[PDB]
RNA sequence: CCCGGCGAGGGGAGUGAAAAAGAACCUGAAACCGUGUACGUACAAGCAGUGGGAGCACGCUUAGGCGUGUGACUGCGUACC
RNA sequence: GUAACGGGGCUAAACCAUGCACCGAAGCUGCGGCAGCGACGCUUAUGCGUUGUUGGGUAGGGGAGCGUUCUGUAAGCCUGCGAAGGUGUGCUGUGAGGCAUGCUGGAGGUAUCAGAAGUGCGAAUGCUGACAUAAGUAACGAUAAAGCGGGUGAAAAGCCC
């Protein structure tokens, strides 16, 4: 029972090459190079599912800081005031309000200031 | 109406022929012929023959209108290469490739 | 929903004029860098230039503490083998006063294409006169 | 008029008529779900929360669909170490359509 | 003496960026015969600047 | 029958179920080399991806932050055995 | 080549003491999902609702699978109203994979449950064929040497006179 490897080998190689579309030069054409690139890409993606969470929180904090200082308080003190006032709105929502509803953000700041007093 | 003429297995490298082909891409047939007449390249002779054949095909097989004809498409493809041997020094042998080309010219009134 | 992103085509930028007379070099620079980057706006986006245009007047009268007038040295290499050149703060102020402020701010801006674009919005003048009256700059005490 | 509520360990700012994708909920397709813990309601004036959750805030929503999200591929690899592992994943979700926000 | 890495097809095209040929641009027309010719050269029929130079 | 050197090669006509089955002939993969179209690219520094992301083109849908292609700018990031 | 804060800069943005905030990891918590191993209640080939807890990994040990060729089931079943092979697209599983379908192709293919293996390749300065790169680059083999008129020819520096 001799087994020829042609049909199966072709299918495996095409699978990897399909995932390498868009890559530069040999990275999207040659199997040896394409395989390494596909593996690397997956390794970055696993790491970046975690990094995405870090970067977005960092962005929200920066926007809250700016909006709060426009109302005359720093981010650090603003967060403390909300905690003392038992407000549980998270940073994702706070950053959204800071950009779209500036009146509502002012009301939040006043509540924080009252609690700190 | 598109008319085609081809010179398959032409004895020239595709690279050399492509230089001449670029000169006439998109030009009117009359202008193209003049350009080729005064190009001092061996490939110019080859390309001119194919262009003339395409013009003749359009006139005889199709509906003529030479004045209206224009070189819509021209490309050169690589043909089969012939392998030869070149003796070098100290008994070593090298391989010589005699490259060929496939010349395609398309002329169209539109 | 997705987090809001500033659009480089719809960013609104304002013009400001600052006087540098008797202001500490470094402390002034940090504020310039913040506003050039746009960190003071709620629409701050790290990949979009959302900052403001800032005119700096009287760059020759900027102040430094300690003995830095005579001891702060600016180094640069020309690219030729020896080519290491030095200039003290006082010498820089005498030859090209605007450079002092520009150099400080550049060191505090992000490096890369976007950072270079942010630097172009800074206009530094050695004297008390500017020619951008058409842009109607607003006084900024910073 | 928008309101903020917490569902699957995450918060969402919504308005009437908007469709929001949440973590899988144990309700049928046509059923109506009510979120009683409203962090904030802002119409003309804004109602905050002296203590978490506005007194009478209720958000009514109708379940729309249950499905799985796009496939993500997990790749683990240790160079020079003869180790490689791959895994797939599709996360369940529940879409709801906000019907009414009650102050 | 020899390369350490294989140059790409991109760099090959960039080197050949200056290999394009130039057309003649204009062909002169003889005043008498009306025959096209390269400027300052005799025509195929032998005419040059109107005169029947050369008997061939 | 037509172009060409009474060439090579090709375009028609005709045969055939099929000639993109034409003798360099079943099927005809990949490397490699071209022509056309969309988008990007001539002040910007590195394993060339990955995470975010504007604009443009083309479909869809009465838009509906949909889909496909491209990817300015930006965080992170020194192949494999 | 500044080159003994990473840099800018700093007279605090340094150091000492005290205090309260905040940032900060794949740690912990929240929400959704999967698997292993124990105790449970039921029910028995168990499974659910439970219930605790556990799941970085080289050499290496243990467990469970995918796919390929061939034999039986099969004188069955699918197929010129289009087989295998090729090339796209959509859907689907935790993975090796699977399924459907457009185009190409033009005659074979094979469920299920079993059985047997020339059963899976990226590396071995592996083996054979094809095709790249350098590159239209070096070179065209004695530095005895050519010039012109005519001829022939589609074309003549090289042939003939
Ligand atoms: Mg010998
Ligand atoms: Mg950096
Ligand atoms: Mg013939
Ligand atoms: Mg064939
Ligand atoms: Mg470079
Ligand atoms: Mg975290
Ligand atoms: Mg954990
Ligand atoms: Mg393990
Ligand atoms: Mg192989
Ligand atoms: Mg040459
Ligand atoms: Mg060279
Ligand atoms: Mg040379
Ligand atoms: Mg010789």
């Amino acid at each position: 029972a001799r087994v020829k490897r042609g049909v199966i080998a072709r299918a495996r190689h095409k699978k990897i090459l399909k995932q390498a579309k868009g890559y530069y030069g040999a990275r999207s054409r040659v199997y040896r190079v394409a395989f390494q690139a596909v593996i690397k890409a997956g390794q970055y993606a696993y790491r970046d599912r975690r990094q995405r969470k870090r970067q977005f929180r960092q962005l929200w904090i920066a926007r809250i800081n700016a909006a709060a200082r426009q109302n005359g308080i720093s981010y650090s003190k603003f967060i403390n005031g909300l905690k003392k006032a038992s407000v549980e709105i998270d940073r994702k929502i706070l950053a959204d309000i800071a950009v779209f509803d500036k009146v509502a953000f002012t009301a939040l700041v006043e509540k924080a200031k009252a609690a700190l007093a | 109406m598109e008319t085609i003429a081809k010179h398959r297995h032409a004895r020239s490298s595709a690279q050399k022929v492509r230089l001449v082909a670029d000169l006439i891409r998109g030009k009117k047939v009359s202008q193209a012929l003049d350009i080729l007449t005064y190009t001092n390249k061996k490939a110019a002779v080859l390309v001119k023959k194919v262009l003339e054949s395409a013009i003749a095909n359009a006139e005889h097989n199709d509906g003529a209108d030479i004045d209206d004809l224009k070189v819509t498409k021209i490309f050169v493809d690589e043909g089969p290469s012939m392998k030869r041997i070149m003796p070098r020094a100290k008994g070593r042998a090298d391989r010589i490739l005699k490259r060929t080309s496939h010349i395609t010219v398309v002329v169209s009134d539109r | 929903m997705k987090t809001f992103t500033a659009k480089p085509e719809t960013v609104k930028r304002d013009w400001y004029v600052v006087d540098a007379t008797g202001k500490t070099l470094g402390r002034l620079a940090t504020e310039l860098a913040r506003r050039l980057r746009g960190k003071h706006k709620a629409e701050y986006t790290p990949h979009v230039d959302t900052g403001d245009y800032i005119i700096v007047l009287n760059a020759d009268k900027v102040a430094v503490t300690g003995n830095k007038r005579t001891d702060k040295v600016y180094y640069h290499h020309t690219g030729h083998i020896g080519g290491i050149k030095q200039a003290t703060f006082e010498e820089m102020i005498a030859r090209r006063p605007e450079r002092v402020i520009e150099i400080a701010v550049k060191g505090m801006l992000p490096k890369g294409p976007l950072g270079r674009a942010m630097f172009r919005k800074l206009k530094v003048y050695a004297g008390n006169e500017h020619n951008h009256a058409a842009q109607q700059p607003q006084v900024l005490d910073i | 008029m928008y309101a903020v509520f917490q569902s699957g360990g995450k918060q969402h700012r919504v308005s009437e008529g908007q469709t929001v994708r949440l973590e899988k909920l144990d309700i049928a397709t046509g059923e109506t779900v009510e979120f009683a813990e409203v962090l904030m309601i802002a119409n003309g004036e804004e109602v905050k929360i002296g203590v978490p959750f506005v007194d009478g805030g209720v958000i009514k929503a109708e379940v729309v669909a249950h499905g799985r999200g796009e496939k993500v591929k997990i790749v683990k690899f240790r160079r020079r170490k003869h180790y490689r592992k791959q895994q797939g994943h599709r996360q369940w979700f529940t879409d709801v359509k906000i019907t009414g926000i009650s102050a | 003496a020899v390369q350490q890495n294989k140059p790409t097809r991109s760099k090959r095209g960039m080197r050949r960026s200056h290999d394009a040929l130039t057309a003649v641009t204009s062909l002169s027309v003889d005043k008498t015969s009306g025959e096209k010719h390269l400027r300052h050269h005799i025509t195929a029929d032998g005419y040059y600047r109107g005169r029947k130079v050369i008997a061939k």
